């Protein structure tokens, strides 16, 4: 669903880094593996919770039954 | 919470896999340590439960119908007639608050027939407790002489992982939870991280998941590099092999090339004998949560105790 | 001191001991024969 | 040590599968006289016939895998002993040391002709022991 | 004052009075390694060791046996007086030395 | 012979890098014993605080009540303990929670539509579409709400999302924040990461001079081993910098002529805070949980 | 038709019985082979009728004022008139006044021979049996000795039960049978139990010994390599040998001199293994004497090493490790040596004096595995 | 407030007894239980 | 044959001496082999 | 038969506590 808040295995956290991630990958055009060093996660731990996160709350977000069309 | 794959097929990818994940990626060390780990038996994380890893939800729908021509059975409440407290489960209407907490005996609908001209409930019964997640009222079969008779109520239960559930690799390695250790007691890597997940050494020289072994290594070196590697049949050779290919990989990042790792003990808090086998896998929680016949008569006119028989 | 005690199901005891290692195995056919 | 597996598994993983035998002969072939459609007709040559050169440590060829998978599959007493339990279940030791049926009658003159209890006779013939235990066991 | 938090095992304690096994609960490793550690710098103490009997009980045990002249209720009293003050050393070395910064 | 006063001549603490969060000291001439009780408790006794009762009045988010009700206990607000007593649970709810044990946040946010010309973002297409940390606002009640006046209670990290809303959808909450340790729940947790690792040993038994000191070198970290000349032997400039990859080991050229070991006396300890206490406060009260363990049992009756 | 309704009723019905209980197995190596983990869910319903007695007066006084909500407690109290009195609605106060009540002398002659009784919960010194179905033969139906264990939902059963139930914990279950009379409670303590069974009647070969962790330990612990320190040697002895739980023979914990003295004081890791025994076997007969075999050829351990030869000389380990074929369910090694010498008990305290001993040494001493293999 | 929502439409429409079970805005068969400002006790865990 | 052998006894006008395992458990008798192959009396001390 | 292509660019990423990637 959401990006989760702090990391499953040292519980830094990670939930205000997600927007941040897309930002440094859609207008700095750099690389995962260096926009994830700008964010402060040098632990592999932290490193993949951001680098693997889905984000299926926009895909889920699409129904929605209280607005027309 | 669903995690997309480190290690994977493309063909992953060309099936859009990731619409539906079926697993989560978890530090697994392979390790006797609890001594509750032993063949089909495995160790879950407690500070890993405790934040919500490998959490599920069940949902469970009810047709409540009125059918068993002339409508006897109306939803709702009849009046002079009202069993006490029913008003905080049900609504006006008779059907329940999408939202309740229901248990066993709790009623979940009431209506009214008037052959016993008395005020009935419709029981929820269930070993598992319930939230109501969906009621949704269905007024079909009919053209102009329309009143409701059908009604469908979906029930949410809560399912956190329990010591008897199911776990599994990508690799048919499955192992009923023994214990939702604590992350004080869990051993603890040089890096600061404890497993989430632990698997016995002894369940690989019977099955020879060398897979999984080799899944672990591509797993860690894939989360510290944040790229994803290619698990497809056949890709890898005999000159060219992934042990030595995510091994390079795991050396550059700045750990052991073997895929081992140099852990404490939670307990003694001295370094373990010797570096211990820890990466990121794959892992899927699967979905499961008298009569003395005649052999057992056999039984104890064996032991020749004619009392227990008796 | 080795000697037997009386009131053992010698009969079941020996049925068991073809029986259970029977299940490991000619074999059956020649033992039903 | 015996704790698991054998030096039959370890030579499968360093060495060599060997050969694929499939129930008690050699990989199945076709009327056509080929063993795969990899093979030419009647290839005299070892892989042909299911014998795997590859280890699992290198990996294992096609041809390997499928006559591999072929052996592999291949290996994927109740009324007996009801039988014999219904006729003997009344057949015991007797107080006078002959093996009666539930009715009284002899069916054993005699349980072997010692009447020693099996469950004792281990050491009865284990001298030196019982010599180097002798105040122990006296 | 609290009796559950320590306890004496009669039935292991010597009749008088130097070897004898004490039960402290909501206890473990934390206090027990350090514990027998200071116990075992005693010159009195012959043998000190912790125990801890099973992980689901909130059970600590420790045994001391001494040499004569001390029991070994006066070789725990010292044990923790000892590392009462041991701890005022540590504690006093770190308020100094953050000073020192 | 060991004395407390001659632990005081050896005992050394060296400070390489000391940041507002995360702070890196070692501790010289001290046993295992002592450095692993103090990890053990800047992890497990040091307490914090954070919702824990969380009363929905309603939710017709996406993200189920529980799901709601979980992530905001995860959030970790910038609050100072010590300025909450410890709730006592056998009294019932009516006097169990006072001005001086709970902490209330109140989260009240509906959904709305806004006319902008369309992918097109949230922030433009709808109003109070995403909740964050920040919108959890703070209610000072009962008896003290002066005490909190130059103390706001916010948020530790305010951009943390905590729902996704669409128009017509609205949260209504009254969360109630108490007094709890990190044993209990990890939402409780003080430190981030705090873990100690023993200085690097590497005992160079031969010269290995020449063109073998620069592939020495190698497989070392950049900072380790430093070359004087040609020769002039091989040295270790900072044995502290290294990685403990054990490189050295597998090459044929290396293995014998050289040993990696450690010294058991020598600790570097790495502290991380989550954001309500400082690195230091969090070591400083670990020891002084320690010393309070050995006081409680000096003067204790010992029983049987 | 009626012969239809015969045809089979004698095969089908001639039984649900009543009084029992099931839940899947978990392992525990912290409990004694003879022992049942039972979880408290159990403990608290699977009650008992304890006829009320001056010798049981005050034990059955707070049962009943617990009632049947609090452990050991006791749901129901049968007067001597033949009548039930249910403690469930009950508050502390009718409960109190019931307990004074208990031993209270019989007016009506006619029942003057009977006493109360007390259905009280489960304590621990209770029998079981344990079942593990298929039951194919008398040793998958045993009697174990109850230990409630405190926030458990599963069966707790021990490693050395694993063989003959036929039970692997992938997910089995079992069935605990709680018989209701002392006559049935002797058959499940001294005839079906689980002690005398060290040996099937099948070849008389062990069914009996550690499996796989404390199989690698030994081989490791008892390796001339081992050397141990005063400190490290004691925690050992104490780690797997408990007095108060009745482990030792001699009251106090006895401990050979070092086999280093100079220049620093080391016990190898086979004394560890001498004194063991040293505190299990009685004090009154001698020491073992036995010259086994190891499964590990002399070759693997270098040049000139005797320990394939399994050497055991006044109850010491003298020479060779110790395998799977001396501590593991396996005929002539130490545990079925000390078994003919020493009796039944010995040989269990041994084995569960090794298991614990082996599982903590492991604890510090880990062991893994890599491909490089 | 009583409150019933459309299945199709998403209409929150409510009706009373002796009335057709069918959105007045639309002719949907299938309607929703909606819900109100209750009280809900939760555990932050 | 529960029947057949039920017949071949009435003709036989059979006594079942309750002997058998099988027709001890019929009848709800204690079975001869074991603990059933004796009797139990009580010594009492009073003429 | 082609063997596979090695990667590109792959430095060091992990040092001791008090010190960063200052080191190149
Ligand atoms: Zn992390």
């Amino acid at each position: 669903m959401i990006v989760p808040v702090r990391c499953f295995s040292c519980g830094k956290v990670v939930g205000d880094k997600w927007e941040s991630y897309l930002n440094l990958l859609q207008e700095d055009e750099l690389d995962e593996g260096t926009a994830l060093s700008r964010l402060g996660l040098k632990r592999y731990c932290c490193r993949r919770m951001i680098l693997t996160h889905v984000d299926l709350i926009e895909k889920f977000l699409r129904y929605n039954p209280l607005e027309k069309r | 919470t669903g995690q997309t794959p480190i290690v994977k097929a493309n063909l992953y990818d060309d099936y859009g896999m990731d619409n539906f994940p079926n697993g989560f990626n978890a530090v697994v060390a392979v390790i006797s340590y609890t001594g509750y780990d032993m063949d089909d038996a495995m160790i879950i994380n407690k500070s890993a439960d405790e934040r919500g890893f490998g959490y599920g939800t069940m949902y469970k729908t009810e047709k409540v119908d009125l059918a068993l021509d002339p409508i006897t059975q109306h939803f709702g409440f009849g009046n002079d007639e009202w069993p006490k407290e029913w008003l905080e489960k049900l609504d006006e209407d008779g059907l329940p608050y999408i939202g309740t907490y229901v248990e066993e005996g709790d009623p979940i609908c009431a209506y009214f027939d008037d052959t016993l001209n008395k005020t009935k409930i419709k029981t929820y019964h269930s070993s598992e407790p319930a939230y109501i997640e969906e009621v949704n009222l269905i007024g079909d079969e009919s053209n102009k002489f329309q009143e409701l008779q059908t009604v469908s109520i979906k029930y949410r239960i809560r399912r956190t992982p329990q010591i008897g559930d199911k776990f599994s690799s990508r690799h048919g390695q499955k192992g009923v939870c023994s214990r939702k250790w604590p992350t004080i007691d869990m051993p603890f890597s040089e890096t600061g991280i404890q497993p989430d997940i632990i698997i016995n050494p002894h369940a690989f020289p019977s099955r020879m998941t060398i897979g999984m072994f080799v899944e672990s290594l591509a797993g860690k070196a894939g989360a510290l590099h944040g790229i994803a590697q290619d698990s497809t049949p056949w890709i890898f050779n005999e000159d060219d092999t992934p042990a030595d290919y995510f091994g390079e990989q795991l050396a550059k990042a700045g750990y052991n090339y073997h895929g081992n790792e140099p852990m404490y003990s939670g307990a003694t808090g001295e370094e373990l004998r010797a570096d211990i086998y820890v990466g990121v896998v794959y892992y899927q929680r699967l979905r499961h949560m008298i009569r003395v016949g005649e052999m057992e008569r056999d039984a104890l006119i064996g032991h020749g105790t004619s009392f227990l028989l008796q | 001191r080795s000697l037997i005690n009386p009131g053992e199901a010698v009969g079941i005891i020996a049925s068991q001991s073809v029986g259970e290692p029977s299940t490991q195995m000619l074999g059956i056919p020649r033992l039903r024969e | 040590s015996g704790a698991k597996g054998s030096n039959v598994n370890v030579s499968q993983i360093m060495c060599l599968l060997g050969q694929q035998a499939l129930e008690g002969r050699r990989v199945p072939v076709m009327v056509s006289g080929k063993t795969l459609p990899s093979f030419k007709p009647y290839e005299t040559d070892a892989m042909a016939g299911g014998y795997v050169k590859g280890r699992f440590y290198s990996g294992i060829k096609p041809q390997e895998y499928y006559f591999h998978c072929m052996a592999g599959r291949e290996g994927l007493s109740g009324y007996l002993q009801r039988c014999l339990t219904k006729q003997l279940e009344g057949v015991h030791v007797s107080y006078d040391n002959s093996i009666r049926d539930a009715d009284g009658t002899l069916v054993q003159f005699m349980y072997g002709g010692d009447a020693i209890d099996i469950t004792k006779e281990s050491h009865m013939t284990q001298f030196e022991f019982c010599l180097d235990n002798y105040y122990a066991l006296l | 004052p609290d009796r559950e938090k320590i306890k004496l095992l009669t039935q292991a304690t010597s009749e008088d009075g130097t070897s004898a096994s004490f039960q402290i609960v909501e206890e473990d490793h934390t206090l027990g390694n350090a514990l027998r550690y200071v116990i075992m710098k005693n010159p009195d103490v012959e043998f000190c060791g912790y125990s801890i009997p099973h992980p689901s009980e909130n059970l600590l045990n420790i045994r001391i046996q001494t040499y004569g002249e001390t029991t070994a209720v006066d070789a725990l009293q010292k044990g923790l007086k000892d590392l009462m003050d041991l701890c005022d050393v540590v504690e006093s070395k770190f308020t100094e030395k953050i000073k020192s910064m | 012979e060991w004395n407390v006063e001659k632990f005081k001549k050896d005992f050394e603490v060296n400070i390489s890098s000391l940041d507002a969060r995360e702070a890196n000291f070692d501790l010289i001439n001290i046993d295992t014993s002592i450095a692993n009780a103090f990890r053990r408790i800047m992890i497990s006794e040091v307490p914090s605080v954070a919702a824990e009762y969380v009363y929905f009045f309603n939710n017709t988010s996406v993200i189920q009540d529980e799901v709601l009700a979980h992530r905001i206990g995860l959030v970790p607000l910038k609050v100072d303990p010590d300025m909450l007593t410890w709730v006592d649970s056998n009294l019932p709810d009516d006097e169990k929670f006072t001005d001086e044990n709970t902490i209330v946040l109140s989260l009240n946010v509906k959904c709305t539509r806004n006319p902008d010309a369309p992918s097109t973002d949230p922030k433009e297409l709808y109003n109070n579409a995403h909740v964050y940390a920040r919108d959890l606002k703070f209610e000072p009640q009962g008896r003290q709400s002066t005490t909190f006046a130059d103390c706001p209670v916010v948020p530790a990290d305010p951009d943390i999302l905590l729902a996704k809303l669409r128009p017509g959808q609205e949260i209504s909450l009254k969360a109630h924040c108490i007094l709890g340790i990190g044993g209990d729940h990890a939402k409780f947790s003080p430190v981030s990461t705090a873990s100690y690792r023993l200085l690097p040993q590497i005992n160079i038994l031969q010269p290995i001079k020449g063109e073998s000191a620069r592939r020495f070198q190698k497989c070392f970290p950049p900072g380790v081993i430093g070359i004087d000349e040609g020769s002039d032997e091989a040295y270790v400039k900072d044995a502290r910098k290294d990685t403990v990859s054990r490189e050295v080991l597998r090459y044929e050229e290396f293995a014998d002529k050289v040993k990696l070991g450690r010294v058991r006396n020598h600790f570097i300890f790495n502290v991380e805070s989550a954001g309500a206490m400082t690195p230091e406060e969090i070591f400083f009260k670990s020891v002084r949980i320690l010393k309070n363990k050995a006081e409680y049992l000096k003067n204790c009756p010992i029983t049987q | 038709g009626v012969k239809q309704a015969l045809e089979g009723l004698f095969r089908k019905h001639m039984k649900r019985v009543n009084y029992a209980a099931r839940s899947v197995i978990s392992p525990d190596p912290n409990i004694e082979t003879n022992e049942i983990g039972v979880p408290p869910v159990f403990a608290v319903k699977l009650t008992y009728p304890e006829p009320v007695t001056a010798y049981n007066i005050a034990e059955l006084r707070q049962a009943v004022i617990n009632g049947p909500d609090k452990w050991p407690g006791a749901t129901q109290i049968q007067n001597e008139d033949g009548s039930l009195v249910s403690l469930i609605g009950m508050s502390v106060e009718q409960r109190k006044a019931l307990a004074n009540q208990l031993l209270t002398p019989s007016s009506n002659v006619s029942t003057h021979t009977l006493n109360k009784k007390v259905y009280r919960h489960i304590k621990n010194r209770d029998v079981v049996l344990m079942n593990r179905q298929p039951t194919l033969h008398k040793a998958s139906m045993m009697g174990h000795k109850v230990r409630v264990l405190p926030n458990e939902k599963t069966l707790r059963l021990h490693y050395a039960n694993t063989g003959a139930y036929n039970a692997d914990f992938d997910g089995d279950e079992m069935n605990m049978h709680f018989p209701q009379n002392e006559n049935a409670r002797a058959e499940a303590l001294n005839l079906a139990n689980t002690d005398s069974q060290y040996l099937t009647p099948t070849s008389g070969s062990p069914v009996r010994g550690l499996i796989q962790d404390h199989i690698s330990a030994g081989v490791w612990l008892t390796s001339k390599d081992s050397f141990f320190t005063r400190e490290q040697y004691q925690q050992y002895i104490y780690g797997c040998i408990r007095p108060e739980d009745g482990h030792t023979t001699r009251s106090k914990i006895v401990t050979l001199p070092p086999t280093i003295f100079k220049p620093y004081p080391l016990w190898t890791g086979k004394q560890i293994i001498t004194t063991v025994l040293l505190n299990v076997t009685p004090p009154d007969m001698p020491g073992i004497n036995l010259i086994s075999k190891n499964k590990i050829k002399n070759e693997y351990w270098g040049k000139g090493s005797l320990e394939n030869e399994v050497l055991f000389k006044d109850g010491a380990l003298l020479c060779g490790i110790l395998d799977k074929s001396q501590y593991g369910a396996s005929k002539y090694g130490i545990v079925h040596s000390l078994h003919e010498v020493y009796g039944p008990e010995v040989a269990a305290k041994v084995l569960s004096v090794l298991g614990r001993l082996f599982t903590n040494y492991i604890t510090a001493t880990a062991f893994t595995c890599g491909m490089d293999d | 407030t009583l409150k019933y929502i459309c299945a199709e439409c998403s209409s929150k429409l409510s009706l009373s007894r002796t009335d057709a079970v069918r959105c007045k805005d639309c002719g949907h068969r299938i309607l929703l239980k909606a819900r109100t400002k209750r009280l809900v006790q939760f555990e932050a865990r | 044959t529960t029947c057949q052998f039920l017949t071949k006894a009435v003709l036989d006008n059979e006594r079942e001496q309750l002997d058998s395992p099988s027709a001890r458990i019929v009848v709800g008798k204690l079975n001869n082999v074991g603990t059933g192959s004796f009797d139990v009396l009580a010594k009492v001390p009073n003429a | 038969r082609k063997d596979v292509p090695k990667v590109e660019g792959l430095k060091l990423e992990h040092f001791a506590t008090g010190y960063d990637a200052e080191d190149f």
